[PDB]
DNA sequence: CCTGCATCCGAGAGCTGAGAACCCAACCAT
DNA sequence: ATGGTTGGGTATAATGGGAGTCGTCTCGGATGCAGG
């Protein structure tokens, strides 16, 4: 009863995952839009 | 301070009215994560 | 142009009331009430249809669900009583007449009331249209035995249509006007502990403050709910040659590759 | 159109040339009006 | 000016709510809404060209 | 009466990429 | 049978709004005004 909704890699990029941030619902500073749990953001050189 | 006109009650308070944007040392602002610069704009000169 | 100016002029071509023309055409619309209610009475009609077809012979031809012959027919039967009772038609006309005048002249305090709820996502026009419906519910509840002014309980009727009207019509979604009015009061009470705490509050302190049965999930919730929607024309970039819309793919109608 | 009544058109003529609170010749437009005209000006707004 | 703006409506706010309510229950925290303030700086600062 | 002559209004101005009142009571829906 | 939604009511007096926009240039038609 679940559907695969994955964040993948656009053709023509890639390379070396160098940074992995998670944000959630009440860390002291956040403010989420509305609705969002959390986000995850992954920086790669 | 408000001000009575005649009565002269004087009621005096420190209002919070928010945020200003800071400029860094460099010179550009922070906006919701992203660094953002203000352009100078040219233009006529009030007068005659 | 300018359509504001146009309504204000012909507003001010009716002059004002004193106490006393004010209190006159006030016994002169009660007066005409009473008559067409004992006329209804009289005859068994309804005391609705009666006074919309005195109306309609008030106003006349020019305001065409009855057809002409029907209020014509009725009008000659009310044409069929001897005496005492005809006095009743003439007072209930007279009222009539009072009852347009009154509004006439009292819709500048319509647009003085209005003229202050700007900016809140209905026109000025609208506004005023919506307390001259409040204005016209006033004048019919109007009881002026209590040698009240006019305006005293003619402001409580357009107040309320006017926010009846913001409730009801500002917003693209419809919300019930309960969630308006709770949504309302949310962000108050927003505002007054950003004033206090001297920063945005966080969910749990609005929820503390809204009273019980408020928790951090509900408010962010009704925040969730009142967002309004952008349009699907907005400019994206400085130039002027792209829309929102130009990113928004179609997933209702299969693809090419889904339909082989 | 508007009825010509005295406090109203008062109040209309001050704020178009004289309120300070909507006619503003800056600085300097005020310097450029000095210099150019060859006179002082009291304030920064057309008439007083 | 983007600031000034902004006091322009603070004011015109202030002056609505001064002609209203009860004359010995106004403080000057009350008068205040602050929030078209924000919405001028950040129309500014997000905004403009 | 005809004509010419300023006057006013409306419609144009390259392509591709990207970017702010409150309360109370009755009433259908599910 | 419950919430969610909708209609009605408030009584000192109040009575005509407000932002704005001034750095294009031409061209073509519709038009009111001047002369004879």
């Amino acid at each position: 009863d679940v559907k695969d909704t994955s964040l993948r890699v656009p053709p023509g990029e890639g390379g070396i995952v160098v940074r992995t941030v998670r944000l959630r619902r009440g860390d002291p500073g956040v403010e989420l839009k509305p609705g969002v749990r959390e986000v995850v953001r992954v920086y790669v050189a | 301070q408000l001000i009575h006109k005649d009565t002269g009650l004087i009621k005096e308070d420190e209002v919070f009215l928010g945020h200003i944007p800071l400029m860094t040392e460099d010179g550009s602002f922070i906006i919701n994560g992203a660094d953002r610069v203000i352009v100078s704009q040219i233009h006529r000169s009030p007068g005659v | 142009s300018d359509p504001v100016r146009q309504y204000l002029h012909e507003i001010g071509q009716v002059p004002l009331l004193t106490l006393e023309e004010e209190v006159e055409l006030a016994r002169k619309v009660e007066e005409g009430m009473e008559a067409i209610k004992k006329l209804s009475e009289i005859t068994g009609l309804d005391p609705d249809l009666i006074r919309e077809v005195v109306r309609a012979k008030i106003l006349g031809s020019a305001r065409v669900t009855l057809d002409p012959k029907t209020v014509e027919e009725i009008d000659q039967k009310l044409k069929s009583l001897p005496k005492e009772h005809k006095r009743y038609l003439h007072i209930a006309r007279e009222g009539e007449a009072a009852r347009q005048h009154l509004i006439e002249a009292n819709l500048r305090l319509v647009v003085s009331i209005a003229k202050k709820y700007t900016g809140r996502g209905l026109s000025f026009l609208d506004l005023i249209q919506e307390g001259n419906q409040g204005l016209i519910r006033a004048v019919e509840k109007f009881e002026y035995k209590r040698r009240f002014k006019f305006s005293t309980y003619a402001t409580w009727w357009i107040r309320q249509a006017i926010n009846r009207a913001i409730a009801d019509q500002a917003r693209t979604i419809r919300i019930p006007v309960h969630m308006v009015e709770t949504i309302n009061k949310l962000s108050r009470t927003a505002r007054q502990l950003q004033q206090e705490l001297g920063r945005e509050p966080t969910y749990e302190e609005i929820a503390e403050a809204m009273g019980p049965g408020w928790d951090a999930k509900r408010v962010e919730e009704t925040l969730k709910i009142a967002q309004e929607p952008v349009s699907l024309e907005t400019p994206i970039g400085d130039e002027k040659d792209s829309f929102y819309g130009d990113f928004i793919p179609d997933e209702h109608l299969p693809s090419p590759v889904d339909a082989a | 159109g508007d009825p010509p009544k005295r406090d109203k058109a008062v109040a209309y003529v001050y704020g178009l040339i004289a309120d300070p609170r909507r006619y503003d010749l800056g600085e300097a437009g005020r310097y450029k009006a000095e210099e150019k005209l060859g006179i002082r000006l009291s304030g920064r707004t057309l008439a007083r | 000016d983007q600031f000034r703006v902004g006091l322009a409506r603070l004011a015109r706010g202030v002056r609505e709510r001064m002609l209203m309510g009860s004359e010995d229950s106004l403080t000057p925290a009350k008068l205040v809404n602050s929030r078209p303030l924000e919405a001028a700086i950040r129309e500014f600062f997000s905004r403009s060209q």
